[PDB]
């Protein structure tokens, strides 16, 4: 390294913050589903109390005192607090709704910034590859230039009778083509191994991509806002 | 409804490009400047005989169809032909006025056939004129001064300050953030920009922002400058290996158009019929004068226009482009 | 047997393009629909004078000879001429109900060819809606607001939901991942291996070589207007409205409109207490696909990269 | 190989959806040209038995 | 005034706790809902007077 | 400067109670409604 060391922190950086936003948004999530599957048993328990208390009232005639009047102003009481309890949904949606638009933000984000990183390394590393080393097979391509031009190693006549270079060139071309394709990229190398491979491992990559390309990030945005200035009025 | 109007629509229940109500003066000068560039044969110069109203519908599509229980049930409200986002135009005095000095105009009469070739000068610059006019100027102010605003910029309010001011959420200025407000003041295009090439950035574009009904359409255009088709295209052709692609000048799937001194940090794509001008329909008023005070004959001109895109929801414009590295 | 058939065929034992019934007002018209735009042209669009009948099988071949053993005892079996799966259709009403304001009025009435410009801009407007409509609606309902619906998804039953709803075959959407894939790291070529999948497993053989052959596909993946270059050596065409996401192999006769005669009230009011005035026009019409051969389609698709 | 894999990005291409020229022949070109450059600079010396 | 900020501290100290709660919260928010329904004919007497 | 009042205007070069553009029915109609009443006759009412 020691020339994309500094380009290198911002990988983590994006990679802690993608982390914290993935989650924040697991915790939403779970949250959401406990509030959802109490809010079930706490209306069953309701509506079985409310039956318990009415049969048992049917049962004493229309006279009641001592009894059903805590009972039922406590049903009552119990009935009016539920209201809030399903109200709290649409504020978490509404606060969960921002959170996984800077998620997939922040995970376009780092994609970006990664994929730069892989192509200056890529780019240095085929540089000072091709200027330092491979300098016999220059030789050797230079001394089968220098026997091909002699007009006795031309096997085609006047017609076809390509350069020695173009010739030499495509026959180069096809013998590393081919070993570029049969081959494959092995990870047992310290910096490729450390932070490269893949574009990226999580959960959210395309799932929800609702801002993605930036127009339709600033549409989102807008109805975002124009809902959040609407729900400001209530709760 | 009126009585020549009720009297037309019994009628009907009992070129079809332009408009034409009487032949008159003004009218007759305003098709001999649309006869004469191109860019003009592609637009709609419409008369009118009010001084302030309502615009009309051209090139306006909306899905009209439904299907309802009327048998013991609810009835059938029908849905509006021709509504738009908001539609009200205000025409306005635009005048020219120049002069001749003596000297010239001695030396251009001496030889003969200068009355024409006069004439077609005078309009061949006009014309031009109200193109340069409409596509810039934001606002209009009375004395408007030629010093600091040589692109014309303070005739009239232009198409691109319609948009910028009427119809907000349709145009593209910043790159913003939930928590940024401004990401980036300009739209970075280039290897390390905000996008990838122009051509994405029509292509997102065309989809996000403009309505599904014009969005799919057979006639579209991509209205943009010179220096920004020129950066684009150079590059393909400073290369060493086909010549036919700088004829058809395409560019995200969408055919290109390019007018004069159209600004080049901007691009607008719409239909090419959906922007229009309106003009009076006798305000067209001439006079001459010899005053020997300067030795010049002078003449001014005045007329009543006012540009006017037609619906809003047609087309989006794109604003502050900027190409580069940005490594 | 009806007493005119017989005799309409007993003359027989001793002009495929257009059908024209008798010429009454709505088929007029309804020529001057389809000859408005261009995509109607290639299509078929026929009258009917009843509901609930035979499908008009146009465009329709196969293989008849064969060879028996007539002598041993077997005996000549007359296989079908007309063979088709399930050849029932119906027909409903549709309703455009449109009003004018007054002041708009006014301003066209101002200038000139006044009629002439209002017949042809609803004619544009209820042309391009049938087609908009043709590849889209999965519905009957009773209501069919167009606010919940931007697309029309509730007037009728389209083509597309003919194939997803009657053959549940000639239809992938799903390879076993959910929803298939396409690019380097997918379950298939570009495009290529694709549609030459499709074109040699579902749609049928003796439909296969046939000089008409077209894949349908909307403008993204890429009047009507045809790409030069082939795809799956069959050209590539785009109709205005259709489901990006998605694309059709089929000819181009394959598909039909059927309008029943005699059916399309036309009404106008003008009711002052609002300023404006009211039209109301009502037809009947089924779309059907003519042969469910020669024709397949993929659903959900998403070209791009993958590990 | 690195470098093919890195431009095989989608957001690699300058070039838009014309003159999109495929990654491959690109670096091939790159190569060839980088390597004529030297091969024609370059002289043949004598000092090899 | 007084019983929005009630309101609020108790519906963000309620989205704290999460979709739980126990032994409180109880008391508070029927204490609420009665000063909210106790208001009406504090508002009311504004028309007799 | 319009053609009909540079006409108008120089042929002056070589009454004031009722104007009269042109007679149409709304004129009718408001000359009536204004001689209906006393107060509308020393009023001033004109079509434009």
């Amino acid at each position: 390294p020691e020339y994309l060391q500094p380009a290198l922190a911002q990988l983590e950086k994006a990679r802690a913050a993608h982390l914290e936003n993935a989650r924040l948004m697991d915790e939403t999530v779970t949250a959401i589903e406990r509030a959802e599957q109490e809010k079930n048993a706490l209306a069953q328990a309701d509506g079985n109390d409310a039956d318990d208390w009415r049969t048992a009232f049917r049962a004493a005639g229309g006279v009641l005192s001592d009894e059903l009047k805590q009972r039922h102003i406590e049903r009552v009481a119990r009935r009016e607090l539920v209201q809030e309890y399903d109200n709290l949904a649409v504020v978490l949606n509404f606060e969960r709704e921002r959170l996984k638009g800077a998620c997939d933000s922040t995970a376009t984000a780092y994609r970006k910034a990664h994929h730069h990183l892989l192509s200056l390394y890529a780019e240095h590393e085929l540089e000072h590859a091709l200027n330092e080393t491979c300098e016999a097979l220059v030789r050797a391509m230079h001394l089968s230039i220098l026997v091909q031009e002699n007009p006795l190693a031309n096997t085609t006549g006047h017609q076809g009778y390509v350069a020695p270079e173009k010739a030499v060139m495509q026959q180069v071309k096809s013998s590393l083509e081919q070993k570029i394709k049969q081959m494959q990229i092995s990870l047992t190398g310290e910096p490729v191994l450390r932070l490269t491979g893949l574009s990226a491992a999580t959960l959210p990559h395309m799932d929800y991509e609702v801002a993605g390309t930036p127009a339709q990030r600033k549409v989102w945005q807008d109805k975002i806002d124009q809902q959040g200035a609407e729900l400001k009025a209530r709760g | 409804m009126r009585q020549e109007t009720r009297f037309k629509f019994n009628a009907y229940l009992s070129v079809s490009k332009k408009f034409t109500v009487e032949p008159s003066v003004t009218q007759t000068l305003m098709n001999t400047m649309q006869e004469s560039s191109d860019f003009l044969t592609r637009i709609n110069i419409v008369p009118v005989s009010e001084m302030k109203g309502e615009k009309i519908g051209i090139g306006v599509t909306g899905s009209i169809a439904s299907t309802t229980d009327t048998a013991g049930g609810t009835e059938r409200q029908p849905k509006d032909f021709s509504k738009l986002a908001s539609n009200k135009y205000e025409c306005d005095q635009i005048n020219f006025d120049f002069y001749i000095r003596y000297k010239t105009l001695d030396l251009w009469a001496r030889y003969q056939d200068f009355q024409l070739r006069i004439r077609n000068a005078i309009i061949k610059r006009q014309s031009l004129d109200f193109i340069m006019a409409g596509f810039n100027g934001v606002k209009r102010a009375e004395t408007s001064d030629r010093s600091s605003n040589p692109m014309l910029q303070d005739v009239a309010v232009g198409w691109l300050q319609k948009y910028r001011n009427e119809a907000p959420a349709r145009v593209m200025s910043k790159v913003t953030d939930e928590e940024g407000r401004t990401t980036s003041e300009v739209i970075r295009v280039g290897k390390g920009g905000d996008y990838a090439s122009l051509d994405a950035l029509v292509m997102d574009a065309t989809n996000n922002l403009i309505e599904p009904w014009y969005q799919e359409d057979p006639d579209l255009v991509v209205i943009v400058g010179r220096q920004l088709l020129a950066d684009k295209y150079f590059p393909i052709v400073n290369k060493e290996q086909a010549d036919v692609i700088i004829s058809q000048k395409r560019i995200g799937n969408l055919p290109a158009v390019r007018v004069p001194y159209f600004p080049a940090d901007a691009m607008l794509i719409t239909k090419l019929e959906n922007l229009s001008i309106y003009y009076m329909d006798d305000s067209h008023r001439r006079v001459i004068e010899e005053n020997p005070k300067l030795d010049r004959v002078e003449n001014y001109e005045s007329m009543n226009i006012d540009y006017v895109v037609e619906d809003y929801a047609a087309g989006c414009l794109v604003e502050k482009i900027k190409v580069g590295d940005f490594s």
